[PDB]
């Protein structure tokens, strides 16, 4: 409802690369990706570009999430356990935790203090900064992607891609 | 701004009547035995979770064809274009380097 | 703004000493893949305030290849835990 | 198996090429993936259970190498957002540039990719494919040249040769022996590269046609130092002969042709009133010939051929394009007066 | 090194996606595309080296289009020039 | 060869429908001349304003007023 | 920069709905034609929206009459047209295309304008040497000077390769 | 320096060319020729006087090759000094013209042993 909306979600989205960079036994680790991956494309939805923000649930968050889970199962089967109730969990999560409000501490809540961090300010609604208006094409943002010009572009990354099941038609 | 309150309400409903249905009878005052029973049919059952090959290629397999889905996804989006003998021509490139990808691997599967 | 330094203190989730220790090598490969979404952030939030209109084609193509790299790299940490059970990246055997 | 052998093959040279043909940091990103992508089944062919343990110690060490480029990249994308690959307009972009790239070429930080990698890789027979990854990233370092800091390029080249040559004195295994002098023949060209950057390419063209033909005379039975003992009286008494003049060769005596390149380097690297720079670098090479010297101590002088085994048949292995490269990289130091007028 | 196969022969392999003013599919241009068609015409057959001590006065204002950095340090300031006088009147302007 | 195309659609008929769509697909529009209309009618759709000209020397047509006869021919999807 | 004053602002502002703008918005930009498309050369051509003031009046004045006139003589078929059109949802033309001719009933006829079908939207125009062409565009600095060239003959090497001793 | 990726380009026409019975293009091929006695010499031939047609061929390969390989190398030193002499020719403020002063000037060290 405020105008620090975005800001506020991506302090969440700091948080949950901490999450699971540190050590939490990998099935929480999907708990820091998809808490991450949703708390991400909500700052990727605004900004104009939805259809890019909803394509990283589908190709990334649908495709690539059940198999990072689908395996944890056939290998590293080891008896489970959670993170925090460790001592090398939590000696590591309180050490950047300090930074991600320190950080926040001073870069503007003091008037400018002094030179060096008062450049970049928080806010205000110069965030998005688009206007004015545009017209009745699209975002855009929407006329964008294309099977014109780029041509080149796209015979490389579907060639890569045929040759990308023939290494794994093999060794396994 | 109903986005976005539109889904907080339905989580915290739904989060509601979890806790109201499981947490508040799990405090009631039977007799509770909590030997290990409550395992069904499969006792102890002494071992780790085994490696099964046939059922690693089916989650790889999946990976390398869905992602040209989202190649082929803005199709509709290029159809209120210019040149198009270019857009046809490239649209029909993408199905058949899906395909090939079928035919060669369609001659090992195995018991999927 | 402060929309860029979070995120850019985000980027440290490489950080080196858990990108590749300790051991669940699986905890170091996840890692790799959410390196990714702090440079597929990162890049659309440049392209789409800045009416470029062209070159947000690029961030829809940089998850097409790392999600063909990180795949290629699970399929060789079954290979590590079909001969062992364990990927336990205390393993060492070839030395340097 | 033939023909995806071709295929997988012909891909990374095309990966390569990308490389080079590009005006624009989106496509040599592709370029040196899909490299990264098509060399892990090169590395497998026998699956053998240390080649498994060691092409995933390969790996993601070309992986983060990638990585931190495509964050070089989106950092000069918010500078003035040109992508023609030229200087960098950041030094915060081309510091994480250069010492990113020292990966894949690896310097002497980033240390343990070129041993432990190369050795005990059951195809020692080539491998000799690791001459295009020493080939894409200096089609890199051409054009980023006019933006670099100065001292990071020298840094990583004046510890280059004095940690590549201390680092195989205590070796036997002839793949480490050749794993190592490979680091510092990357020394000698990134420590010009500031000063005229053509006369690198010069030290280059060299390096590959006098590593590619060590390894086809490695390619009869040799595996140790002591396996290089027992071929001159059973397979070739020639065989020893060439496989002196080769390594006198690339010891950089002025008789042969692997002084061909510091005769000429140092024309360049003073005429820049730098005089302390090079004569630290070269004498250091000079204990990058103790190598070789005691490597011809083995082969050259009879060294116990015991254990009497007859090889009383023919060879039939083919040693391809070989009549030709002990002609152009041992004689060849009279016949270039220009050769850097031809490459220039 | 640099081989130009592109230049010999007129495909365009990319060249089209680099730079901010080249195509725009329907003619949307960028935010700062009056200085990019301006600094261009400046270093074309300027061999580059000299380009960046004389030039230097189109491509100063083109970093400062597209990052704002002191119009917004100037619109911060105003923030303290104002707004410690909250209560010592000079509301300026009254709505609307 | 002739018995191929009738002793496999005996056994599997499924990719051979698939074939069967995958060709006559391709070879179509290199046939009708309903296409090159198909990007007729996408060319002369107007998202952007029509900016005018100034009269210089030239004067080639297309004077002040738009309803005069002036300009080329797209009307004629409204008698289509 | 300087700006223009509070006055040559506060003109007589067109205070209607976007339907009822909507509503007739096709008999309208097809039949004026000398204020609004000399004023699009008065911005695209020469651009800095502070220079061109006047004829942002002169779309906006007769725009106030095309209104004026169609109060006074036909008002009754146009308030129900543009009711229907409102009855909202995108706006659909298809709806009240059964009410749209008791509309036009007399717009060709009463006061005489036409049905522009297709024919509007496109077909780019000219209008008239109104404003001195501006040249000299928004700063058009300097080139600066480039490097002078070389022609000069090719001759071969002066005494053959000079690199240490090498004489040919 | 214009007209890029050629490998010799147009205007490389007024040199010579560099003709033959010089002992550079004798040189190339000579060591073709060591290098096609060698080509028996790794086989166990035994002959060092083997097939013939094996041992032509390395000396067409190289003396060809190595010719077509010199124009460029006579073109690059004429290149060279053709835009060196042209920017000697403009700016004489950076190219003076010294004084010519016999020995009746110079009073040099004077250190005798
Ligand atoms: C030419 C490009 C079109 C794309 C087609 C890709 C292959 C489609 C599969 C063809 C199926 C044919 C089945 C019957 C073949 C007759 C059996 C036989 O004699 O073996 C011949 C076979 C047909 O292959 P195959 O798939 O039937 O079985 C061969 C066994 N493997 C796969 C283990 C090698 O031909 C070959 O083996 C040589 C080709 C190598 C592998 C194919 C990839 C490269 C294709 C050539 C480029
Ligand atoms: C220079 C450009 C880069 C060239 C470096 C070599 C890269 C080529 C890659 C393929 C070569 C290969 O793998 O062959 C090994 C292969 C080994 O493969 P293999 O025999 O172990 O396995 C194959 C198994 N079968 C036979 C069943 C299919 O063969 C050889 O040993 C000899 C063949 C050619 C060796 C390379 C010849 C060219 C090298 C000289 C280049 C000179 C450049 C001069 C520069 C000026
Ligand atoms: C190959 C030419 C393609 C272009 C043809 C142009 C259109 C022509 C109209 C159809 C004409 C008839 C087509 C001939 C079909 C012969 C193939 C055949 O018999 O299959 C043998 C074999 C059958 O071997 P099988 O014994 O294992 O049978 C199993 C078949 N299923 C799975 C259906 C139960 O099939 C193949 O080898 C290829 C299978 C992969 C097909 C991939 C489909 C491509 C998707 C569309 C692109
Ligand atoms: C001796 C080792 C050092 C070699 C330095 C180069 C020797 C020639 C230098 C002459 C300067 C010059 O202008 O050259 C152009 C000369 C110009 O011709 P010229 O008119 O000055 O004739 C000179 C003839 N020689 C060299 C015999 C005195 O042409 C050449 O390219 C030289 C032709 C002969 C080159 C081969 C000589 C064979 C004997 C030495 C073999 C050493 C090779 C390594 C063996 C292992
Ligand atoms: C589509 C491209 C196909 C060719 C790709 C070749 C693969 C890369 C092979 C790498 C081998 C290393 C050689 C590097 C030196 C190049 C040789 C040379 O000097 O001639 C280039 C010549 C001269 O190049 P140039 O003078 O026109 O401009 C390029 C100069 N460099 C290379 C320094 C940037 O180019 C050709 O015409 C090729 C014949
Ligand atoms: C005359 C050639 C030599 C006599 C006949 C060949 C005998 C022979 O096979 O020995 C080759 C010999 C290699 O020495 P080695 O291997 O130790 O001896 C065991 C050989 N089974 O030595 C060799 O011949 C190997 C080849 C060396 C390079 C050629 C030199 C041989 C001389 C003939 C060529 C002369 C022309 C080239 C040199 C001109 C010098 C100006
Ligand atoms: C100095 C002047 C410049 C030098 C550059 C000249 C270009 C290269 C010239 C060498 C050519 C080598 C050659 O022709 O093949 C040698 C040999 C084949 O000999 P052959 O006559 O076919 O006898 C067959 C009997 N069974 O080869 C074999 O034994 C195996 C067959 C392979 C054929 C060789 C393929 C390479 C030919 C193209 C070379 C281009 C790349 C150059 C690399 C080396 C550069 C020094």
């Amino acid at each position: 409802m405020m105008l620090y909306i975005v800001f506020i979600l991506s302090v969440i989205f700091v948080m949950g690369f901490v999450g699971f960079s540190s050590k939490p036994s990998p099935i929480y680790g999907g708990l820091g990706l998809i808490v991450s991956g949703g708390v991400g494309c909500g700052i990727v939805l605004n900004f104009g570009g939805s259809f890019l923000g909803l394509m990283v649930f589908l190709i990334y968050l649908g495709g690539m999430m059940v198999v990072f889970g689908y395996t944890t199962a056939m290998a590293t089967e080891q008896y489970p356990e959670i993170w925090l109730s460790n001592k090398a969990v939590l000696g590591a999560f309180v050490t950047g935790l300090l930074m991600e409000f320190f950080m926040v501490y001073y870069v503007l809540k003091d008037k400018e203090v002094e030179v060096v961090f008062e450049f970049n300010g928080l806010g205000d609604w110069v965030i998005y900064d688009t206007g004015d208006s545009g017209f009745f094409s699209e975002e855009a943002m929407g006329i964008a992607a294309l099977y014109s010009y780029g041509t080149w572009l796209v015979i490389v990354t579907g060639w890569s891609l045929l040759i990308g099941v023939v290494v794994i038609m093999e060794i396994t | 701004m109903n986005l976005m309150l539109a889904l907080l309400t339905n989580f915290t409903l739904a989060t509601l009547l979890v806790i109201i249905a499981f947490w508040l009878p799990q405090l009631n005052v039977y007799s509770e035995k909590t030997s290990p029973y409550e395992c069904g049919f499969d006792p102890m059952g002494s071992a780790r979770l085994p490696f099964s090959m046939k059922f690693f290629l089916v989650a790889i397999t999946f990976l390398l064809f869905d992602l040209e889905i989202a190649l082929l996804l803005p199709l509709p989006w290029a159809s209120q274009t210019a040149n198009l003998n270019t857009m046809l021509t490239m649209a029909l490139f993408l199905i058949i380097l899906l395909a090939v990808s079928l035919a060669y691997e369609w001659t090992q599967k195995g018991l999927e | 703004s402060m929309v860029y330094m979070n995120i850019m203190m985000a980027f440290t989730v490489s950080l080196v000493g858990l990108l590749m220790y300790r051991s669940h090598l699986m905890s170091s490969l996840l890692c790799l893949e959410g390196m990714m979404l702090s440079l597929f952030v990162m890049a659309a939030l440049t392209i789409l305030n800045s009416h470029f209109t062209l070159a947000s084609m690029m961030p829809i193509i940089l998850l097409v290849f790392a999600a063909c790299e990180a795949a290629l790299g699970l399929s060789l940490l079954v290979m590590v835990s079909n001969t062992y059970g364990t990927d336990y990246v205390q393993n060492l055997n070839l030395l340097q | 198996n033939p023909i995806i052998f071709i295929i997988i093959l012909l891909t990374i040279m095309l990966g390569t090429i990308i490389v080079m043909i590009s005006s624009h940091w989106l496509l040599v990103w592709i370029g040196f993936e899909m490299n990264m992508l098509a060399i892990i089944p090169i590395m497998m062919k026998n699956h053998n259970p240390r080649a498994t343990e060691a092409s995933t110690k390969y790996f993601l060490t070309q992986s983060t190498a990638s990585m931190l480029l495509m964050m070089a990249v989106i950092i000069n994308l918010m500078f003035s957002g040109q992508w023609t690959v030229m200087k960098l307009f950041n030094p915060m972009a081309s510091m994480l540039m250069t010492m990113a790239l020292a990966m894949k070429l690896g310097m002497a930080p980033f240390h343990f990719w070129v041993p432990e990698v190369t050795q005990g890789i059951p195809l020692s027979s080539g491998l000799i494919l690791l001459t295009w990854q020493k080939l894409a990233p200096m089609s890199v370092l051409y054009q980023i040249f006019p933006s670099i800091n100065l001292n990071l390029i020298l840094t990583l080249s004046v510890l280059s040769i004095l940690i590549g040559g201390w680092g195989g004195l205590n070796q036997t295994q002839l793949r480490k022996i050749m794993a190592y002098s490979s680091i510092a023949h990357m020394g000698w060209m990134t420590a010009v590269l500031p000063y005229n950057p053509t006369m690198t390419l010069l030290n280059l063209i060299i390096y590959i046609i006098m590593t590619s033909t060590m390894f086809t005379m490695f390619m009869a039975n040799s595996t140790t130092t002591t396996l290089s003992l027992s071929h001159t009286w059973n397979k070739t008494p020639i065989m020893t002969v060439l496989i002196l003049a080769t390594l006198l060769s690339m010891g950089g005596l002025p008789p042969l042709s692997g002084f061909m390149p510091k005769w000429m380097i140092i024309q360049e690297m003073t005429k820049n009133n730098s005089i302390i720079l090079p004569t630290f670098m070269a004498i250091t090479a000079l204990l990058n010939l103790y190598f070789y010297m005691r490597l011809t101590y083995s082969t050259t002088l009879t060294m116990f051929p015991s254990t009497n085994n007859m090889k009383m048949k023919w060879q039939f292995p083919l040693m391809k394009k070989m009549t030709f490269l002990p002609t152009m990289v041992v004689l060849s130091t009279m016949m270039l007066p220009l050769t850097p007028m031809l490459s220039v | 090194p640099f081989f130009d196969v592109q230049k010999r022969l007129g495909v365009d392999l990319d060249r089209w996606m680099t730079i901010q003013s080249a195509e725009q599919p329907h003619k949307i241009p960028s935010r700062c595309h009056a200085f990019e068609k301006e600094w261009i015409e400046c270093a074309h057959g300027i061999g580059s080296i000299r380009a960046e001590k004389e030039c230097k006065i189109e491509f100063e204002d083109f970093r400062e289009c597209l990052l704002r950095q002191k119009t917004m340090k100037r619109l911060h300031a105003i923030r303290r020039q104002r707004e410690k006088l909250i209560k010592e009147g000079k509301y300026t302007p009254p709505p609307h | 060869v002739a018995a191929f195309l009738k002793n496999v659609w005996a056994k599997e008929p499924v990719l051979v429908a698939s074939f069967a769509i995958a060709g006559l697909a391709v070879i179509l529009p290199t046939l009708s001349p309903y296409t090159k209309y198909s990007l007729m009618i996408n060319r002369a759709t107007p998202y952007n304003y029509p900016v005018p000209l100034r009269d210089d020397g030239n004067m080639p047509d297309v004077p002040s007023h738009p309803q005069d006869p002036q300009g080329p021919s797209l009307e004629w999807l409204k008698r289509l | 920069v300087e700006l223009p004053s509070l006055e040559d602002l506060k003109v007589q502002e067109v205070k209607v709905s976007s339907s009822v703008l909507k509503a007739a918005a096709h008999h309208y930009g097809a039949q004026c034609d000398k204020p609004n498309k000399e004023f699009m050369l008065c911005r695209w051509e020469e651009k800095d929206p502070r220079r061109c003031l006047e004829e942002g009046k002169l779309v906006n004045q007769c725009a106030l009459e095309f209104f004026r006139q169609i109060k006074r003589h036909c008002a009754e078929p146009f308030t129900e047209y543009w009711t229907c059109i409102d009855y909202s949802g995108l706006q659909l033309f298809r709806r009240c295309r059964k009410q749209q001719a008791q509309f036009d009933e007399c717009v060709l006829d009463k006061l005489g304008w036409v049905r522009p079908d297709l024919g509007d939207l496109s077909k780019v125009t000219k209008v008239k040497t109104d404003r001195p062409l501006p040249e000299n565009p928004y700063h058009s600095r300097a080139r600066p000077e480039p490097n002078p060239e070389v022609e000069g003959d090719l001759k071969p090497a002066r005494h053959g390769s000079r690199l240490f001793f090498w004489t040919m | 320096g214009r007209a890029t990726f050629q490998f010799l380009p147009d205007e490389a026409r007024s040199l010579p060319p560099p003709k033959l019975t010089d002992p550079r293009l004798a040189f190339v091929g000579f060591l073709g020729y060591c290098s096609g006695l060698i080509d028996n010499a790794i086989r166990r031939r035994p002959v060092l006087l083997a097939g013939l047609h094996r041992q032509l061929l390395y000396i067409t390969s190289f003396v060809f090759v190595g010719y077509y390989l010199l124009k460029r190398q006579d073109y690059m030193y004429a290149v060279r000094d053709h835009d060196m002499f042209s920017y000697i020719k403009s700016h004489p403020e950076d190219f003076p013209e010294k004084d010519k002063k016999t020995y009746g000037e110079v009073f040099e060290e004077f250190h005798p042993v």
